[PDB]
């Protein structure tokens, strides 16, 4: 009972079915080219290694088709025609679906490493480039007293490209984590027991302010 | 707060979503991976949710009579004759009733009793649950099915429920006993 998660089940089914179909097809082409055509008394034959067949089938799966290697037996060529009809659809659907699965993993995971003498503040609720930039422009403003408070944003979203930029420009003192204050494990990741305060921001322009409150 | 309170008010809350049980109480040590039945508010009888009922489907298959037992208790006595009368749509018909049907006013009820005072207090003073069980059944026909014990034995009014303790299980004078009784 080791594949406990539907995406991870799908990953292993994709990879193993793809690899086993590629390996078995390479073995079949290796048999056909090295044995030669039976109706030509096996005289028409071409001594490929298994590894040359394996390479050639990837080069045709992907539709690259260098033609540095190619099939020349009639059974080889008829197998390559059948392979092209089947395996272009396999490769062209496998590569996107693996890119989705490996693209799904969370970027801003992990936990706040509390320094030996810095206060920190946890900030959550409505987190966006607008709310964060107006917040940080005042909270870190040069006319305030010099105090080394760190800001820790906790929010469910992946930050947008403008907000990722702003987080990098403040890298020394602003940190961001994927999560929600609704989960005690996320409250521990940001070490909220050791924070000065939690600040909860609101979407002032929402459809329903009773729902937002 | 109340003038001559607060956390001493007895509460039970139905929850539409089981994982919200973590917000229902403090001094609690919440964990979202724990299933509802292990949580402190459920163990104290402060929470309820429909998900704990789902194995009534499987128990309804394996022993029909056990589903009728629970019903006669939880409904207080809604027999299929009442369900038929309600299915006529005329509302719940009633009036003054004959001594022949009124005999059924001696149903058995689930009750709760305290070991703090009265004849059973001798067992609350450091006796064992099996001594209490045999005594109460013999003298009173009171059949004991569990305990309701304070969690903070050393603070809060919270209590937890202990279904069917061992024969040698120690009693506390503050325990309350779940019982089946006729009066
Ligand atoms: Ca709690
Ligand atoms: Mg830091």
């Amino acid at each position: 009972n080791v594949l406990k998660t539907s995406t991870l089940i799908r990953l292993v089914q994709l990879v193993v079915s793809f690899v086993s179909l590629w390996l078995t097809a390479a073995g079949f082409l290796h048999l056909l080219e090295n044995s030669g055509d039976p109706f030509f008394d096996f005289g028409n034959a071409q001594h490929l290694t298994y590894w040359e067949c394996l390479y050639f089938l990837m080069v045709t799966m992907s539709t690259v088709g260098f033609g540095d290697i190619f099939a020349t037996t009639v059974l080889g060529r008829t197998f390559v025609v059948i392979f092209i009809m089947i395996f272009i659809g396999l490769f062209a659907s496998f590569i996107p679906e693996i890119a989705e699965i490996l693209g799904k993993r969370q970027k801003y995971g992990g936990s706040y490493k509390k320094e030996r003498g810095k206060r920190h503040v946890v900030v959550c609720g409505y987190i966006t480039f607008d709310s964060v930039s107006n917040f940080l422009k005042d909270f870190l403003h040069k006319d305030r007293e010099d105090v080394d408070v760190e800001i820790v944003f906790l929010h469910k979203g992946l930050p947008g490209l403008e907000l990722e930029g702003l987080l990098k420009r403040h890298f020394t003192q602003v940190e961001y984590f994927w999560g929600s204050v609704m989960d005690a494990n996320d409250l521990e990741r940001v070490k909220i027991q050791e924070a000065d305060a939690c600040l909860v921001l609101a979407n002032k322009y929402c459809q329903d302010p009773d729902q937002e409150d | 707060t109340f003038d001559d309170a607060g956390a001493n008010v007895p509460l039970i809350t139905e929850l539409a979503n089981d994982s919200n049980v973590q917000f229902l109480d403090q001094d609690d040590d919440d964990d979202p991976d724990t299933e509802l039945y292990m949580t402190q508010p459920f163990a104290c009888g402060t929470a309820f949710a429909v998900s704990v009922l789902d194995s009534l489907m499987s128990t309804s298959y394996f022993n029909d009579n056990a589903l009728t037992l629970i019903r006669t208790l939880i409904t207080g006595g809604a027999t299929p004759e009442l369900e038929q009368i309600l299915a006529e749509g005329a509302g719940m018909r009633g009036g003054y009733c004959s001594p022949a049907v009124l005999a059924n006013r001696d149903r058995c009820r689930v009750a709760q009793i305290s070991l703090f005072d009265g004849p059973l207090a001798q067992f609350g003073q450091g006796g064992h649950y099996g001594e209490l069980f045999v005594y109460a059944l013999r003298h009173f026909g009171i059949l004991c099915i569990g305990l309701y014990r304070f969690r903070d034995t050393n603070p809060s009014s919270k209590r937890y429920v202990i279904t069917n303790p061992p024969e040698d299980f120690p009693l506390l004078p503050t325990d309350q006993v779940y019982v089946l009784t006729y009066k």
